[PDB]
């Protein structure tokens, strides 16, 4: 059969078998490349889908974003956007693939998801996977804000400023960081407690109370608390 | 339009076998015919449906 | 047992079994024993169970063989199984003709007479038919063979041959992933076609081309008359090969002994192959044929084989396959990751196909394994037999050099190139792995011909190119990595080496066996950080060049030396940097010859610092360069082909001298946050892709762009964008659109000329006044996105022109006001009109449309010439109070929405039929849910005061009750709503499971028996979610059962497996029910699991189910 | 692979394998990086290939001289003390009263010196010239 015969054919059978959940956590993979393949897919389905009986939508892609997060798990569809970004991004792929995770991030906001209902789909386990920009900007559609993206995996952890630093620092050792974006988020932790006004060996300690056993990720070095008092330090006196 | 062999030779056994098969059979591999050899059939099959089908 | 005996002990145990017995003894062959006191006149039952299981058996016959019924007995027993079960039975005629044990006759036909007085009619019978049958079995003769010893060393090599055959392949079994080969080699071979169909075998060395040709002959070949393999062709043939005719006549030998098992006779001429095989089922396999010689050898007309005959070919190289003309290829794949591992970890851990104790280093070995299964045998096998610390300590000599199992064979391959080939493959595997082909033939075009040389490596499978971009497989790089070091590229004599090496370049540097000319290209990659820069100072002094620097800087660090150190270079050809950790670049930068220049991370603020001269300049990307703040003078950068300003974020403004770059075909500033203008361009630029995605301070925009070639034109954000370009001829306008770019006014007229724009956006583009009035003149274009589009109060009338497009989304224009009229779209699917406050008067486009959407409108109107329209499979109008002097409207209705304010009751909906939905949003001033009419599949009540009672008992389908925030509903209707007997949820506000469901609990499980024998049964089930911060608007809910015994395990089915909702409120202190039906009879075991998908989202607190 | 034997922290290799291991220095090239070296080992005999002349003595890492066979002087030539040579690894075993002033001359001259035996240096000082840097 055609390729869109048979790609209409492998959805609904996920989405009638009621598998796995590493099996769909794996197969949503495949689908997905087979959807970017090639060019006049992602709209000829969402045509396709967008005539049979169910609820109406907007727009085709819609049709395509509901069906393919119904079929597979939600925070599925999540990884599956993660892992499958073509490199250029003026290709046909990359086009395709675009198309695939606005129509989501659209999907997701009609559906009214917090900040945090994003940030938990999104989430892998790895405190550091949330500051890769192929996660990182995926996040700032589905909440249309820095601030909020950056509060919500604040809050995430437990609004722990060293897991939070933790994070970052880690994010600054990736061949593929973007400086002027993570520091973005490395410098709204700033304002926050310079609205609160901390003292700068209280806002060590803040920063060090945490750094106790409070609480399984991996833990901040006096040397680099110390910088981070220092940045501080003199900025917002 | 498949053969397995090209010629299958018909024959009394006690007669022919040793004085003129033998050499129409030499003849034959002198011309590159590979005619059936009822010798060569495989140990521990039925003589009586094997040499049927080779036959046909 | 090995082989089961039959004899007569008096005639044949002292004379000549014994000698077969030592035979077969010296043969490795162990007969079944028997004893003399081991008899009795019957056989027994274990004597028979020895014959079944012996699995072949040797009769031998003597003249006194029947006069012994017991003897008799097992020879009949030996008939009966050989028939029924497949037991191979060998038989020795002892000096007695086979005619006679035929005919019963003779002495030994006297002897069996005289044992067959007394016994039954049956007994005689199947003694008789054994006897005969044993007499057409072929067998040996005693009376035929000159020599007793010869024929019982020849029984004992046949029993010995037909012994070590009875297992097919039971061994090797254990290789992964081979039916996915079968499939899809399976459709080549269309065996049903009865043709002569050659077919073809290629991939990389080392992929498994012998083995899945091994693999296919064994499955296989029993279909054909005839059928053999040939085996590593190319490595059996003369390399000298001067007489071509003798080699090719010996190769066809070996092919047809090999084929006929005709003992390997000699051959007249070349034409035999036709003679012996043109007229029999032939399947033949050709493995590792190098050149068209060979081919010519074995196959080289499709008549040469029998009506229905297969040929099987693997080579390694296409041209081979392409100059003989085959055109049946398959391409052999890379196996999955999965299946990999399991490879490896058969090679690696004996036999477990999972990993054992640790299952950490086992990966990252695969990984540096590549994918060949070539590699990860070798791999596997080197690493096998080692401990945790053992493998650690392996693992960097294995990283930083392959072994020679796989080397020697990628040389193979690596020796029958050109040298052209073999200094491109040198380039690709140091420098251009992954790699656009234009680039590689634009920077390396004037040395090695690329085109031809990439073709030939295609060919070869040394390569592939997908999509636009060339691929070396890890492992073939790294062979060329190596090759590198010993082994230098010449263009016409110079001769030239590559320094790939990470930070092992240094000491290379650092040396005074130099030339200063031996290095062209330079591929660093600098992750770790720097312990101290191993350049030393002297090496500083010298001034060689380099014509290629990929230089993958990934630290905060930067490096001094080094840039001073590449920079002497005069002519540089190709520049990459990532992570470049300075401010500018240095004055002593020569790029008079530059033809290429990345530096995808960089903090370059106003490189150049003056201007430059830029010949032949064909690619710039300053992609993410985000600390730039302008850019240097393009002019006389006339040869500039595309320009990427990936995301700089900072670059206040364009030079004034874009109007130069006339070349200039693909210009990206997708995010660029800092622009205000953007100059104009020329006039034979002919911009291809023009990328502004979020430009947020981009206000002003060229007059015109002279796009005659503009595939893209994207502008998503663009918030403050006041008027647009003008436009040519557009005449390939793949893409445009501006989702969201507010604070535009017009659109310009020639947009109308893209004829083939099949799609377009303006979703948000408020502000916008009015359409342009040449949008009929677009063809083609098939959807049309309007949503919030604010003030555009109009729609042109040339509309009616367009004729293809299938929906029209138009969703809160608040001022639209008219449509359209005398006007027919021959083929319109939808048309969304949603929240149109201002648009008063019915759209009447008398057309096809299957979906109509009219809610929050003020149209209060319905047409007479609507019964036109005989399909409409959603009608969706908000309910106005005079719909009842409409009685057209009411049977072609589908959905209906009462306002916020609606005392009255309807009672006409029970006559209005076409209900599959009804919405009550708010309305708290509602009396009671009006009677639900015989076709109501949906009903919605988003939020509402007072709904007391329900009065109507409703029974048409899965229809679905969703109550999200009524609480003064009557207990009567309350129970109503979950007696109800549907196949979708339905939800009510409450604070409790009901007592109704009996059987109750907080991956949460309930447990329950059941009351009765043997029947399908029916439940209801109601669950309530854990108190969380759940979001008012939150609509999407879907729920999984598992249902499962506990005296047994048995994971029993549940027809309703699942239960979905894209449109169900979610909120804390409801109560939602559904129904379940479960058939499997395990009486007293029923155990309930309901899981919540999404548990990120919604995760079930209490529950609580009923049967019924 | 039994082609070297550890005892106590010490390598061993058999007679018959190392005086294989010998013969094979001068037909076969050492790579390293993208370099190429040599090693020189031999008795007394192996000298004359320093005044070759004609040869870049860069590829020569190596040297193991035994010289305990006369007090007479080495013979070299003097333009082959005017070349300087890059020796990182020196072992020399000269065993006598005599002391090699050419000798001397040719190997302290060598900028970068990995590892330095000399046994019965019959000498006073280490000449000023030495330097020592790079000097495990
Ligand atoms: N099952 C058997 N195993 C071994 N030899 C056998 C068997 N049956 C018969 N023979 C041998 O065959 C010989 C008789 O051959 P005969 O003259 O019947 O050949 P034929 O029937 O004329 O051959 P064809 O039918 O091919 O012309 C006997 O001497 C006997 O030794
Ligand atoms: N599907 C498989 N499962 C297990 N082992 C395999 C598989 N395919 C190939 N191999 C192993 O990998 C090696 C690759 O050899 P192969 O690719 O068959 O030679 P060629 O490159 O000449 O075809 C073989 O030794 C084979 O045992």
């Amino acid at each position: 059969p055609s390729a869109v015969e048979a790609l209409i054919e492998t959805i609904d059978r996920h989405g009638r078998v009621s598998l796995n959940d590493e099996a769909k956590m794996k197969k949503v993979v495949r689908t997905w490349k087979k959807l970017i393949e090639r060019d006049d897919l992602i709209g000829e389905i969402g045509k396709h889908y967008f005539e049979a009986p169910g609820p109406l939508h907007d727009t085709y892609d819609e049709a395509l974003a509901t069906r393919l997060v119904t079929t597979y798990s939600d925070r599925g569809v999540a990884r599956a956007i993660l892992h499958t970004r073509p490199s250029d991004p003026l290709s046909k792929k990359a086009g395709q693939a675009h198309r695939l995770e606005e129509a989501v991030a659209s999907l997701w906001k009609g559906r009214g998801y917090t900040s945090d209902n994003v940030v938990s789909s999104i989430a892998t386990g790895h405190d550091v996977d949330f500051f890769a920009p192929t996660a990182f900007t995926f996040l700032v559609k589905c909440v249309e804000s820095e601030d909020d993206a950056n509060n919500a995996i604040f809050e995430y952890f437990g609004s722990n400023p060293s897991r939070y630093f933790s994070a970052v620092l880690h994010a600054m050792e990736k061949p593929d960081a973007d400086s002027r974006v993570l520091e973005s988020s490395k410098k709204w932790m700033f304002q926050c407690y310079a609205q609160k006004q901390f003292p700068t060996p209280v806002f060590e300690r803040t920063l060090a109370a945490y750094q106790s056993e409070d609480y399984h990720y991996e833990k901040l070095s006096l040397s680099q608390i110390e910088e981070l008092v220092e940045e501080y330090s003199r900025i917002y006196s | 339009r498949i053969w397995k062999h090209q010629v299958f030779p018909s024959f009394h056994g006690a007669d022919v076998r040793k004085t003129i098969l033998s050499h129409i059979l030499e003849s034959f591999r002198r011309k590159g015919i590979d005619p059936f050899i009822d010798n060569n059939i495989e140990r521990s099959k039925s003589i009586g449906h094997e040499l049927k089908e080779a036959i046909k | 047992h090995q082989v089961f005996p039959s004899f007569h002990g008096a005639d044949v145990r002292k004379t000549i079994l014994s000698h077969i017995l030592e035979s077969f003894r010296r043969k490795g062959i162990d007969p079944f024993i028997d004893n003399n006191i081991e008899r009795s006149k019957s056989i027994g039952h274990e004597l028979k169970e020895a014959i079944k299981g012996s699995k072949i058996a040797i009769v031998l016959l003597s003249k006194n063989y029947a006069s012994s019924s017991w003897c008799l007995d097992e020879l009949a027993e030996i008939m009966k199984c050989r028939e029924l079960l497949g037991q191979i039975v060998m038989t020795i005629f002892y000096e007695v003709d086979p005619t006679d044990i035929k005919k019963q006759t003779g002495e030994f036909g006297k002897a069996f007479t005289k044992t067959c007085k007394g016994k039954t009619k049956e007994y005689v019978e199947r003694w008789r038919k054994a006897l005969e049958d044993v007499a057409t079995i072929a067998g040996y003769h005693s009376h035929k063979w000159r020599n007793e010893a010869d024929m019982i060393e020849k029984i004992a090599t046949d029993v010995s041959n037909m012994l070590n055959s009875f297992k097919p392949s039971r061994d090797f079994n254990g290789l992964v992933g081979m039916r996915a080969h079968m499939d899809m080699l399976e459709q080549l071979l269309r065996l049903v076609l009865d043709e002569v169909r050659m077919i073809g075998i290629w991939g990389p060395p080392g992929i498994g081309k012998t083995t899945i040709a091994r693999f296919l002959f064994n499955q296989v070949s029993d279909r054909f008359q005839l059928s053999a393999i040939m085996v590593n062709i190319k490595g059996c043939y003369p390399r000298p090969c001067f007489d071509e005719y003798s080699a090719q006549l010996q190769l066809q030998n070996q092919m047809l002994s090999q084929m006929i098992n005709h003992k390997d006779i000699m051959i007249s001429h070349l034409g035999v192959a036709q003679e012996r095989l043109r007229d029999k089922k032939v399947f033949l396999v050709l493995d590792e044929v190098d050149q068209l010689g060979q081919l010519d050898a074995l196959a080289k007309e499709t008549r040469w084989f029998g009506p229905g005959s297969r040929i099987i070919i693997t080579t390694e190289d296409l041209g081979v396959l392409k100059a003989h003309g085959i055109n049946h290829v398959y391409k052999v794949g890379y196996p999955s990751n999965d299946e990999a591992f399991q490879i490896f970890c058969m090679n690696a851990f004996g036999q477990k196909q999972p990993h054992e104790g640790f299952d950490e280093i086992a990966r990252e070995v695969m990984a540096l394994a590549g994918e060949l299964p070539l590699g990860l045998k070798v791999l596997g096998s080197a690493l096998r037999g080692k401990s945790k610390p053992e493998w650690e300590r392996t693992l960097p000599r294995l990283k930083t050099s392959l072994d020679g199992k796989i080397g020697s064979i990628i040389q193979f391959s690596y020796d029958a190139l050109c040298d052209e080939d073999k200094y491109l493959f040198l380039y690709i595997a140091c420098l251009f792995n992954k790699e656009s082909t234009t680039k590689v033939e634009g920077l390396l075009g004037k040395f090695l011909d690329v085109r031809q040389g990439l073709h030939i490596l295609a060919q070869k499978s040394l390569i592939s190119i997908e999509d636009g971009n060339i691929y070396m497989h890890t492992l073939l790089e790294q062979f060329g990595r190596e090759t590198s070091r010993k082994q230098f590229i010449h263009h016409g004599y110079t001769k030239h080496q590559l320094l790939v090496g990470e930070r092992d370049i240094c000491e290379v540097l650092n040396d005074d066996t130099i030339d200063s000319r031996r290095f062209i290209g330079i591929n660093l990659d600098l992750y770790k950080n720097v312990e101290e820069l191993n350049i030393s100072e002297k090496a500083l002094e010298r001034i060689h060049d380099f014509q290629f620097v990929r230089i993958n800087g990934k630290n905060h660090a930067l490096h001094e030396r080094l840039q001073g150190l590449i920079y002497q270079s005069p002519q540089i050809r190709s520049l990459h940097w990532k992570c470049y950790q300075n401010i500018c670049l240095p004055s002593t930068f020569n790029s008079e010859f530059l033809v290429e220049l990345d530096m995808s991370f960089s903090k370059l603020q106003k490189l150049w610092e003056g201007t430059k001269q830029l010949r032949n300049l064909k690619w710039m990307d300053l992609s993410y360069s985000s600390y730039l703040k302008e850019l240097p003078n393009l002019s006389t950068a006339t040869n500039l082909e595309e320009l990427k300003l990936r995301n700089c974020s900072s670059l206040v403004e364009l030079p004034s001298s874009i109007e130069k770059l006339t070349s200039l075909q693909i210009l990206d500033l997708h995010r660029c946050s800092s622009l205000v203008e953007l100059p104009s361009f020329g006039n034979a630029t002919k911009l291809e892709i023009l990328n502004l995605e979020n430009c947020s301070s981009l206000v002003k925009l060229p007059p015109s762009i002279n796009a005659n070639n503009l595939q893209e034109l994207s502008l998503t954000n663009c918030s403050r964008v006041v008027e647009l370009p003008a436009i040519e001829n557009a005449t390939n306008l793949w893409k445009l659109n501006l989702l969201n770019c507010s604070s535009l006014i017009e659109l310009p007229l020639s947009i109308g000329t893209a004829t083939n724009l099949k799609h377009l956006d303006f979703r948000g583009c408020s502000s916008l006044v009015k359409l342009p009035s040449s949008i009929g003149d677009m063809t083609n274009l098939e959807v049309f996105y309007l949503s919030n589009c604010s003030n555009l109060v109009e729609l042109p009338s040339s509309i009616g022109n367009l004729r293809k497009l299938t929906l029209l989304l138009m969703r809160g224009c608040s001022k639209l006001e008219t449509l359209p009229t005398n006007i027919n779209l021959k083929s319109l699917h939808t048309l969304n009109l949603i929240d149109c406050s201002r648009l008063k008067s019915f759209p009447e486009i008398s057309t096809h449309i299957k979906y109509l959407r009219l809610i929050g409108t003020a149209i209060k109107e319905v047409p007479l010439s609507i019964m036109s329209w005989s399909p409409l499979a959603h009608f969706q109008i908000s309910y106005f109070e005079s719909l009842k002097e409409f009685p057209h409207a009411l049977d072609i209705i589908t959905e209906l929405q009462l306002s916020k304010d609606i005392q009255e009751v309807p009672p006409w909906v029970k006559r209005m039929s076409r209900l599959r939905a009804l919405r009550l949003n708010n309305c708290n001033n509602l009396v009671s849910l009006p009677q639900l009419p015989d076709s109501l599949a949906y009903l919605y009540a988003d939020n509402c005061k007072s709904l007391e009672r329900l009065d109507c008992c409703f029974n048409n389908p899965e229809i679905r009750l969703y109550f999200p925030k009524c609480f003064k509903l009557n207990q009567e209707a309350r129970d109503l709503i979950m007696h109800t007997s549907t196949r979708n949820f339905a939800m009510l506000p409450g604070t409790q499971v009901p007592a109704c469901f009996n059987h109750r609990a907080t991956s949460l499980k309930i447990k329950l028996k059941e009351s009765p024998l043997p029947t399908t049964l029916t439940f209801k089930a109601c669950i309530m979610l854990v108190n969380e911060e759940m979001s008012y608007d939150l609509k999407s809910m879907s729920v999984d059962i598992v249902i499962r015994d506990e005296q047994n395990d048995l994971k029993v089915q549940c027809t309703p497996s699942y239960h979905q909702c894209t449109e169900i409120y979610v909120l804390t202190e409801h109560i939602y029910t559904f129904e379940l039906e479960v058939e499997e009879v395990t009486s007293t075991e029923l155990v309930f699991e309901f899981t919540s998908v999404n548990e990120s989202i919604c995760k079930i607190g209490e529950c609580g189910i009923l049967q019924r």
